[PDB]
């Protein structure tokens, strides 16, 4: 995943109340230019969604799963072909599971202590969450003591401030409702807007 | 003897929009392995289109070599003519076949509201077909097993 | 003996809009020669319209003289009455015939969204029918051969 | 083809993503007054299109194929009934193949050297391509040293300057998107506009 | 070189009357964001320049040489570490030499015939030259018959129309005086302007 985050600079985060909904959004998002897609594991039958969207892998899509809180959930995300696992928090059992399986893992943090625990376990790319609390200021401040740490914030990110997040030093930004909510045609247009805005900064 | 026989499943698939129709078939086959546990095995046959499925599927069903048959196709409005006449004949055809042969025929013949072969539409259907494949595999195992309980 | 027999194919074609219906038939015959390699030969029969195809085609299919039958017609909205009732009966008719005789019946009966017999429309359909003829020939050879594999 | 180019002064160049699309455009173009139609060989299943449109031959259509880069492609264009073959460039293997088959061949050129090589091989009618680079000025300049050479430019041709191309001495003009793109009804109207504009000059 | 052209979309073309001049420009250009640098072989003591600038390879610079008209010149460009060789014209001896040495070669063309000869020899990336004559229109026109051919035009390229060249389908653009002429500080600013303008389109 390291190359991919650098290459695309954006991850779509999907939420849906159904399999069909998750697919329509994934396609609108993908069709609109976002290649890295995170499926929250909490989508009813997310496992179906993760596996069904494996068809987009041959078109250059990268399909993974988020909101993973346990190893049992990880196992299913892996079973369905998740490229990566993202947790709300750093979790040692998730991390060890992921290392054994060979699936990329990104733990969540909010403070230097949490950041460091993740560094000490070999994770130099962190989910910053909520980005709504810490902001681009946190990301920039962290570069002093942790110049080798990359972030992918979730929340607090929109097309209005995505460039601030990049000026601060993020690796990529995760984008939620601002990118994925609305009619699939609206979603596709939003994906183009996010890609173009990031392209320019 | 003890029944440890593999249940044979046939899949009959249309060659039109094969990229999509095959998404279903591939997902189906994978799901049959995941669910069946090698208690089931599947053979796949090609058919020019949805129209001929009821006879091909029947020729096969009446052979006695299969426990069940899955027919599949993507039937669309080409913008030239009404496709509903065939779609109607085909769904009724498959219904009549299972009622004439005693071999359940599953339907994975889709008649979408809209398909203009746009980038988004193609991608949407590849994924939706993969889902239908997985659903059909589950339906296959459950219906076959359910009729065995009568 | 060794099977070097010619497969006999029948074509049953409606006389309405013959200029268009025959475009399909001519293309079909040419394509059968191109694909068949003289392994196939085709006889053509006329029928007043699409409506009678299921009985004419069946009379012929039940004779055992043909490996397969292609029915064809151009069924249009005359602006006077609804043509859908016949088109439905005909497609269902042909479906029932192949399911009653064991002889595949291909459908090249078209029900266009719009046809006002304008210059452009006539020309469009002559070309589209020629395409359908070529497709049907391919379908014919492939389905006939495919059923032989069961 | 020599009589036909002189008679009609225009060749439609078709491009399509399908057989049905190619047919609808061919019919709109033909119905609108353009009799000489070139089907790019790159249309998916162009062979089907070329053969299916043979029905228009009895209505006075002339059906050929363009963008031919090889003899294998030529063979199929011939197999399907192409009246003529047009290549992006002068190609000796295409030319010899065409001579043996009796199918009219028009090689592409951009410079006097290329022009001359074609003349030395017996081809006095050339595809001028891109017309976007050389213009009507090239066509006129060539008449000095090559008074017996006829051109059919492709590209750089629209109804806005078609008469300039004729003042320069072209034989006929090939027309691309300006003639064949849009709704088949729009295409038919465009064909009428091109025929009438040429009729007047 | 295939990845690099796609990655950077720009090649600086250097000309100098001295070794020191070539170095100052290469550094201003590189420092300003242009990684692919072509040194014309005609720089007095170009061989010294090519070899001296090998130090920038560890900083991510790609150093090659242009205006190569012969195999003897190629040999020296290779001896000095050129990553690639660019000729003013397609030349079979240069091409064969380059294949034997394993150095990337980009031949120059202006017409479909020349384009095709290069394709038939295995070269799908061409120098388009002068771009001043053929323009973005040529590049776009060529995609019809040659959808798999990539161009890197030289001449006719400035920051005013670089996006037109990209809309037309070029792979990368070579840039001459517009990028490399002036005081090394001016050169560095120009490099930033070209990179940013391309970044945005």
């Amino acid at each position: 995943m390291e190359e991919l985050f650098k290459k695309h600079k954006i991850v779509a985060v999907l939420r849906a109340n159904s399999v069909e909904e998750a697919i329509e959004k994934a396609v609108a998002v993908f069709a609109g230019g976002v290649h890295l897609i995170e499926i929250t594991f909490t989508v009813p039958d997310a496992d179906t969604v993760i596996k069904a969207l494996s068809v987009l892998k041959e078109k250059g899509a990268i399909i993974g799963a988020g909101t993973v809180t346990s190893v049992e959930q990880c196992r299913k995300a892996v079973e369905s072909g998740a490229e990566f696992i993202v947790s709300p928090h750093l979790d040692e059992e998730i991390s060890q599971f992921c290392k054994e399986k060979g699936v990329f893992y990104m733990p969540g943090v909010m403070t230097p202590t949490e950041l460091v625990k993740a560094m000490k376990l070999g994770h130099d790319i962190l989910k910053l969450f909520p980005g709504e609390v810490v902001g681009p200021e946190f990301v920039k401040a962290m570069k002093g003591p942790f110049p080798n740490v990359k972030f992918v914030p979730t929340g607090g990110v929109d097309l209005d401030n995505v460039c601030e997040w990049f000026d601060a030093g993020v690796l990529a930004v995760g984008v939620g409702d601002a990118l994925v909510e609305g009619d699939p045609d609206e979603v596709r247009e939003k994906a183009k807007e996010f890609v173009e805005k990031i392209r320019g900064c | 003897h003890k029944d440890h026989e593999t249940v044979r499943i046939a899949v009959v698939r249309a060659r039109w929009h094969a990229e999509i129709v095959d998404a279903c078939v591939s997902a189906f086959e994978a799901a049959m392995r995941d669910i069946g546990g090698d208690r089931f095995a599947v053979d796949v046959f090609d058919v020019p289109g949805a129209y001929e499925i009821p006879l091909h599927a029947r020729t096969l069903a009446e052979t006695g070599r299969y426990g069940a048959v899955l027919g599949t196709a993507f039937v669309v409005n080409g913008g030239i003519y009404r496709h509903e006449f065939v779609a109607s004949a085909v769904i009724n055809g498959m219904m009549n076949v299972q009622l004439n042969t005693g071999v359940p025929v599953l339907s994975a013949v889709l008649t979408p509201h809209n398909y203009d072969k746009s980038k988004a539409h193609t991608l949407l259907f590849l994924a939706l077909f993969a889902v239908k494949g997985m659903e059909a595999a589950r339906a296959c195992v459950e219906i076959l097993a359910a009729r065995e309980k009568i």
